[PDB]
């Protein structure tokens, strides 16, 4: 896995070369919003199995299908499989924004989810659809608890959803 | 056929068993303040509970009832009343013997699921099966 | 680095972050501003680390340098040089990331298997390992050099 | 503890601790002194911390007091309170390992398998717990609450 | 496996009883001996080998065991020994980190006195090898940390004798 | 070579898997070459070792295993 | 692992003899009792969980053992526990089934005996708890089928004792 | 037998038995009845069943007991008999069992090796059972002689 | 498991001595021996089935253990049987071929009396089987080639006894 | 040994030994006269061999007995020299057996963790059983130096 | 062959050949010209031996070419003297390589299942195998008889 500082640290090291004025600058860039992510960390591990059940439920109010009769969340193995989900998503999420680098989710989440999803027959599409409506809950939440800046809460679900989205452009 | 028999009556009538269902519900009388949105689920699930008691019955066994409504109450906990839930489902299981009658052997059976669902409504809820790893490169699941 | 190793941790584990090691990556968090410092303490005086480390080391194993030896000669002395600025530059990078994990993720897996087919001494490296730690550690402050000489300590120590 | 965490990691790879694991105990060990005053300070008031978050609880859900519930007869009630007061006992044991390790090895490990072996539900017993949560929260200041408040949260996720 | 802080948690559990001032004590002499602890665990860390070394230069080497039919004749006898003395090392470094020694009878001493008599290993040799190791490594990290060392040493020297 | 070990594994990760039982407390030849990495492994895990025995070693030999 | 037939057949083989009429009489009497062991069974698989909460309610519920200090006090040692009882529930129900106590001593009692003294658990507190699980499932189906259930309870304690 | 089958079948499988299983074992205790009435059938005729069987054996493989054979002599050919006797005394045991594991956990494991040892050809006992199965099925009613056919069959099959 | 050779070398090195004259005396009767342990063994692995099945024709045929209630009666422990008597013969051709019973006691005498003992098995009739199963190759490959099969099959049955 | 090794090459795939392998052992029983010759050729002069040995060896590698290096003063002469002889015993032994077994499973395995935890270069050690294999291939005839050759090799290729 | 298994045994060992296996490829090395000797003294005659050996196998064994046998008629006669051509080729591909590994892999691990299938006494396949062994160890001088029956005497083994 890589954070921001290993980030840093291979793609110095792939020239050989030591640290710039800029690399210190990028250093004292995570160092500094290190704290707001760790506050952030800590009340999204408050209230993580409430957040993954309050975006499930607006997730299922969005699309109605999926608790309906052909859908894919159909039975209660279904319902506690796609919740379980959603809780993976949560955790590393958190992982993402502690590492502040989407390299855990790459290697742990994106790699071959696209190809489970396919072969099992649960869908792509209402999965990203809840992973940003954790997204936006994370969001409103920490910004209602004093966090002025919400960029890099932005950043994993949004690359997560960049990755198992279908380019269609 | 036997097995088939007493499905093809209690999918003839499952109308009239959740409507028995209906106004044995609606461990205090509910009061309805529930709404739409919680009443077109229950009713959804008044049903449900007999379709897949319909399908143990044919398959033969009743783990189809048992993999779905064992997590169940914790799903419906915040949601509703369980008390309510359980005499709903032992209604239905009187409703059922209303319908039919043998000489006691398809009764038997019908009791059989039907105490199978009374028995997994009350399991609250078996905590999942944890892959932890003893290697660091490895993820738990 | 830390925040890879206590997800690691955690990931094995299929748990979330513990708060104890929350409170871990909050403290290193806290503590880049002085990591950076012995950083650029370690980087703007990169020369006179390898020169004085350099000169102590042939000063005390003057075999190597001999005819004979594997560091004989211009290009040889020269790729010595070389070697000891990689291992300081590994150094820096250890001391930025607040764990050993770029050092032995980079330049310590299979530096004996390396070392041997090349015919080297890994002894010697050692000892300029320690001459640099030496040279380093007289090059600023007490918890300064006390946090460097971790990571110098962690190099000689995968040595041997 | 994290010296425990510490060794037992180091003992699986067979190496010694490193350097960042190392510094990570120092940093524990340097703020165990606040540890010990809080763990003071919440086996002084535990009397008035159970009997708030009990009040709320039961404000929260009075269905366990009332017909069918758990809380019905009063020696299940007693057993309530003495519940609640040994998972404040156990919160204290967290604080003082500076980790979840204690707390986890002794009450956390198949809370599940208990509680459905005996009646009470447990989303009962994560309110149970938050209620604990803002009960001993107001006993402390701000910079022993950001210890105490996130060991009462994993117990909040160890229970769900 | 427990250091001082689990075995004071589990005292104090096994009572029932919340942590009183005896506890608060105890752990805050842990939380002053701890820094000393890091620092003597990274110098033992920093010369394991030469620690290693050292004590078989002192008792085995140019003694009976290192000739012919000595226990520690062979090269594989030789590198096994040389193992098992890295081994107490790592062990004892691990004890004095944690402040207690539960992990050298659970994870040392537990079938040690069994295997070695069943392989023939000398047991009064390796215990004079033990005390070399903690006679090396108490004169590497000076008197006190070098007597925190080798009441561990002693421990492991105690349960195989 | 081998040993006759005696040696009782209580597993600590039962209850978090859920997986069924194995019967612990086994006895068994171990080969010499890993009977290293088993007894570590027994400490591993934290169970109690009760007996040792060198079984078809003869000890003391040095060719011939 | 044998049954009442597999056993009368291994006597008769062991004789070489054919099946006489006490062989006969034998079979006849458990090809009786069978439709009994097969509704008891049927009853018991109904209410596995709950015969098992309330044996843990009779006895070991509010005890010293699952205060501090017992041996049923963490929630590891409380699922250890529930886990143990359900395996004795279900072999006795195996062992109805079969009408021979061959499974129980060949997949309970076996090694059953030196693992809870190796562990430390108790063993009459155990007895206690399997004797009121007895009791409450010979409460559950009736008095000829709870005897019949109870012969092998009782063997488990005795071969656990 | 059945229920052992059952039994262990659910038993690796860590689960109870399915009421699948539990209506198998009470349709083969409610059919114990003619299980023990075919068992009287053959145990009571033995001497018929083994001397026409013997007959037609030796009517139809007539090399084995000529002189070079394995059943020549007075005493080889009782051998011979008795050989039969202990596979139908075995055919009983399947017979009231509900199932060829006595059959096979007695007499059908290593059959190839035994004979093997003893000189035998395998399949002149292949067609010993099969006159043993002529004159048995040639005994008994239409069901009756099906249901011994079916162990005859397994042991016939067994052989080759 | 060792042979001759390798048995002189672990003497002479447990010694730490050089080979002198009496290593050199024993290495030169192995070696003049070798050529007739070759074709005997080649002799004896022609005849392993039949050799075992002769030494069940002498010993165990016709007797009680054949006979119903007897430890070889059914065809399990037939075949069990012929499977036991052929490691016999195999292990003792291998002793035969390293001229060192090392492998025997190593690979069949160290659990082989707690195992029969555990089953049932008579140790007795098994003596008597290995000795005709003796007879029978001292028989097949002569007088000396017989005796230095024999010492091995004796060592067998001491073992067994 | 030969023996030993095809015992136990038989002996783990649970068959006889193959005819190929008889005969292989046939002829190392054959060739154990020339074995025994060169095996006295090789005690005889063990003298001539060590010390000539140890001379080609001291002027073709001279830092190890200059100061500094592992074989420097008297006592550590003798140890060098006595490591030797203890390598054309097994050589001996090696030569007599027929097989590298004696040589690998006496002073091969952990030689190169018994020569680091000494200090000793292993190169030097390489040199000195190169210097051994010259005089003692000096000293016979060609087959003779051919067949002591082969375990001289092996000895030089499992220092490197 | 021999440095097919000589090769697959070091490799599974992850070592090279040791010097014992080496002599033992070079003791079949110098061999092979006996072996070719051997190769075509068994081809050059295989139809006296098949014809002889199918003279005394069916006089042997009579019951298989009478009507009621395997090899009863014409066809079915020629078919018996073709699998006695295809082991006697075997045999002679086995003489060649040095080990049975031809003879095993080709037609011997199987055999009683193919036989089995075909109705095939095995026994009676190995009184083939016998009276071609008596005809081709009448062919030669001594040695070579051995050598050739050690393989003809592994075939036969392989039957039972
Ligand atoms: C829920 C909101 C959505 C949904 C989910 C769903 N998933 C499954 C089954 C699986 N899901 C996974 C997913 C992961 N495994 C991983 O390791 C990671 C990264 C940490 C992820 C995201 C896997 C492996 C399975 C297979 C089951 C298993 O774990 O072994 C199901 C069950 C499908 C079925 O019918 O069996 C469901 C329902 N489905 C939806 O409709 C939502 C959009
Ligand atoms: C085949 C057997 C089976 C059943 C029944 C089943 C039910 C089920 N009921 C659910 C919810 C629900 N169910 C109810 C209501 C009720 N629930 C009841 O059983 C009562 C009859 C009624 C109240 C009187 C409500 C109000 C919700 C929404 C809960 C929420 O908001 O999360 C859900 C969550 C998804 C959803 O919103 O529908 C499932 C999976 N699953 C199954 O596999
Ligand atoms: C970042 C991790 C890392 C390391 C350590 C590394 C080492 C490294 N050292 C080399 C050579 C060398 N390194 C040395 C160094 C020394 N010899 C001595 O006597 C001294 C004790 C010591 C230095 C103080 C010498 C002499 C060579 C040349 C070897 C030769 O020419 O055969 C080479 C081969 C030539 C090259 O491409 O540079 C590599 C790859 N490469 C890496 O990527
Ligand atoms: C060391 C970790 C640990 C704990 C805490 C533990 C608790 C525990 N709680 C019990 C019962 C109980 N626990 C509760 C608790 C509650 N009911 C509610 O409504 C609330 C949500 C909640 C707390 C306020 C009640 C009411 C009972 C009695 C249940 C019964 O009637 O059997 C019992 C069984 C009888 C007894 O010994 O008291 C145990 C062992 N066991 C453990 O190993
Ligand atoms: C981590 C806790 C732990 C320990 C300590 C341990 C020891 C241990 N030491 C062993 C051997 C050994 N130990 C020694 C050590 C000695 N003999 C002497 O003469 C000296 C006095 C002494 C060294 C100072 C030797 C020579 C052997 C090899 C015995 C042999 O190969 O025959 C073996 C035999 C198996 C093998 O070598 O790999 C074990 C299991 N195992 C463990 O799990
Ligand atoms: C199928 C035959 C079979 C049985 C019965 C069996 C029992 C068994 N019970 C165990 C533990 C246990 N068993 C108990 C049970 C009890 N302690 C008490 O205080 C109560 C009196 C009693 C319950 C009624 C407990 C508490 C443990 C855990 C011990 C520990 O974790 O330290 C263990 C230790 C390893 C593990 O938990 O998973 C085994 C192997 N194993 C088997 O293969
Ligand atoms: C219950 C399972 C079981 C079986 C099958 C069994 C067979 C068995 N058959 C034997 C002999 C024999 N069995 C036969 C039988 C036959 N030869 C023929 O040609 C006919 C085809 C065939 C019978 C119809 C003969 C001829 C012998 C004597 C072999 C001899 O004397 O070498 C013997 C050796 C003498 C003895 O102790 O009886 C055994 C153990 N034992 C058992 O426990
Ligand atoms: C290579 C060294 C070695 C030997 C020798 C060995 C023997 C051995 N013989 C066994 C059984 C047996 N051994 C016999 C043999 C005999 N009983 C008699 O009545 C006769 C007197 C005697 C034969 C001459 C029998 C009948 C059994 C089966 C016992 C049973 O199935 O109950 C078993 C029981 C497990 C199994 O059959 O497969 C073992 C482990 N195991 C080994 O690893
Ligand atoms: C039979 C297998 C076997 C070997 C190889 C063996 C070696 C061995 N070599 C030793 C020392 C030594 N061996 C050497 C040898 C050398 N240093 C050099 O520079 C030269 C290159 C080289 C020899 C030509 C030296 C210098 C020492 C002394 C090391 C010291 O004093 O620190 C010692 C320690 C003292 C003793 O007890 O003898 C052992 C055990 N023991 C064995 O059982």
């Amino acid at each position: 896995m890589r954070d921001a500082v290993t980030s840093l640290i291979r793609n110095y090291d792939t020239t050989g070369r030591y640290f710039d004025r800029d690399a210190i600058e990028s250093l004292k860039d995570y160092f500094a919003s290190g704290n707001d992510r760790i506050t952030v960390a800590a009340m999204i591990n408050s209230q993580s199995a409430e957040i993954v059940k309050a975006a499930a439920n607006s997730l299922f109010e969005a699309v109605p299908e999926l608790l309906l009769a052909g859908g894919n969340a159909y039975t209660t193995r279904r319902f506690s499989a796609c919740l379980r989900d959603m809780d993976y998503y949560l955790r590393y999420g958190t992982y993402a924004l502690i590492a502040g680098d989407m390299d855990v989710l790459n290697e742990r989440v994106l790699q071959g989810l696209r190809e489970t999803y396919n072969s099992l027959g649960v869908p792509i599409a209402p999965t990203v659809r809840g992973i940003q409506f954790l997204k936006d809950a994370i969001k409103e939440m920490a910004a209602a608890a004093g966090i002025a800046n919400t960029a890099f809460i932005d950043e994993p679900f949004d690359h997560m959803t960049r990755e198992l989205s279908e380019v269609d452009l | 056929l036997k097995r088939l028999a007493i499905a093809q009556a209690i999918k003839l009538s499952s109308q009239l068993i959740v409507s028995r269902a209906a106004n044995r519900i609606f461990r205090p009388i509910s009061v309805s303040r529930y709404g739409p949105r919680n009443m077109t689920k229950s009713l959804r699930d008044m049903a449900w509970f007999l379709r897949y008691t319909t399908y143990a019955i044919v398959a033969g066994d009743p783990s189809i009832l048992v993999v779905n409504t064992r997590g169940l109450k914790e799903v419906i906990e915040n949601a509703c009343s369980i008390p309510a839930t359980i005499v709903a489902i032992q209604e239905m299981k009187a409703a059922s013997l209303d319908l039919f009658r043998g000489d006691r052997e398809a009764q038997e059976t019908v009791v059989q699921y039907f105490d199978v669902l009374i028995t997994e409504m009350q399991t609250q809820v078996p905590n999942d099966k944890l892959r932890q790893r003893p290697s660091i490169d490895a993820q738990g699941l | 680095s830390i925040v890879t190793k206590s997800i690691v941790n955690a990931d094995a584990e299929a748990r979330y972050l513990s708060p104890g090691e929350l409170d871990r990556i909050k403290a290193f968090v806290t503590s880049g501003e002085s990591r950076l410092r012995i950083a650029e303490t370690l980087t703007g005086s990169r020369e006179r680390i390898i020169k004085s480390a350099g000169d102590a080391l042939f000063q005390k194993r003057p075999d190597v340098v001999s005819p004979g030896g594997n560091a004989y000669g211009e290009e040889m002395t020269a790729t010595c040089l070389r070697d000891m600025d990689y291992y300081l530059r590994l150094i820096t990078y250890g001391v930025v990331a607040g764990d050993v994990t770029p050092i032995e993720e980079i330049g310590l897996v299979g530096v004996r298997e390396m070392y041997k087919s090349l015919g080297t001494p890994v002894d010697a490296v050692a000892q300029a390992v320690r001459e640099m730690k030496a040279v380093a550690t007289g090059m600023m402050s007490g918890d300064d050099a006390a946090e460097a000489g971790a990571y110098f300590d962690y190099v000689i120590g995968a040595m041997e | 503890s994290v010296v425990s965490q510490v060794i037992l990691r180091a003992d699986d790879e067979l190496r010694y601790p490193s350097s960042g694991e190392l510094s990570g105990i120092k940093n524990f060990l340097a703020t165990g002194a606040v540890r010990i005053r809080i763990a003071e300070a919440l086996a002084d008031n535990e009397k008035k911390i159970v009997d708030q978050a009990q009040k709320q609880l039961f404000s929260i859900h009075p269905e366990y007091r009332t017909s069918g519930g758990n809380a019905a007869t009063t020696k299940q009630y007693n057993q309530c309170l003495r519940d609640y007061g040994w998972y404040l006992r156990l919160v204290t044991y967290g604080i003082l390992a500076g980790d979840k390790d204690p707390i986890e090895r002794i009450g956390l490990i198949g809370v599940k398998e208990m509680y459905n072996a005996l009646g009470v539900p447990v989303p009962g017993m994560v309110d149970a717990i938050r209620c604990l949560k803002d009960a001993a929260l107001g006993v402390l200041d701000s910079e022993e609450a950001r210890i105490a408040a996130p060991y009462f949260d994993f117990i909040t996720q160890a229970m769900s | 496996m427990q250091d001082a802080i689990t075995s004071v948690i589990n005292s104090a559990d096994v009572q029932g009883k919340y942590l009183d001032g005896s506890a608060m004590d105890k752990l805050k002499a842990y939380f002053t001996t701890g820094a000393l602890r890091v620092r003597a665990a990274s110098t033992i860390s920093a010369n394991a080998a030469a620690i290693v070394k050292e004590a078989v230069a002192k008792s085995l080497l140019y003694s009976d065991v290192t000739r012919p039919g000595g226990n520690m004749y062979t090269t594989r006898r030789y590198a096994a020994c040389i193992r098992d003395l890295d081994y107490y090392l790592r062990y004892a470094t691990y004890a004095m980190l944690a402040g207690d020694p539960s992990i050298l009878d659970e994870r040392v001493l537990n079938g040690l006195k069994e295997t070695y008599n069943s392989l023939g290993v000398p047991v009064g040799s390796t215990v004079q090898a033990i005390q070399a190791m903690k006679e090396v490594t108490a004169g590497l990290v000076g008197a006190d940390a070098g007597r925190e060392m080798g009441v561990y040493f002693d421990y492991i020297c105690s349960g195989l004798s | 070579r081998m040993f006759k070990i005696t040696a009782c594994v209580p597993s600590q990760s039962r209850i978090r898997t859920q997986r069924e039982l194995q019967n612990t407390y086994f006895t068994k030849l171990v080969p010499y070459d890993n009977w290293f990495r088993e007894q570590q492994r027994i400490m591993k895990m934290g169970g109690k070792i009760v007996k040792v025995q060198l079984a078809t070693g003869k000890p003391g030999t040095n060719t011939g295993l």
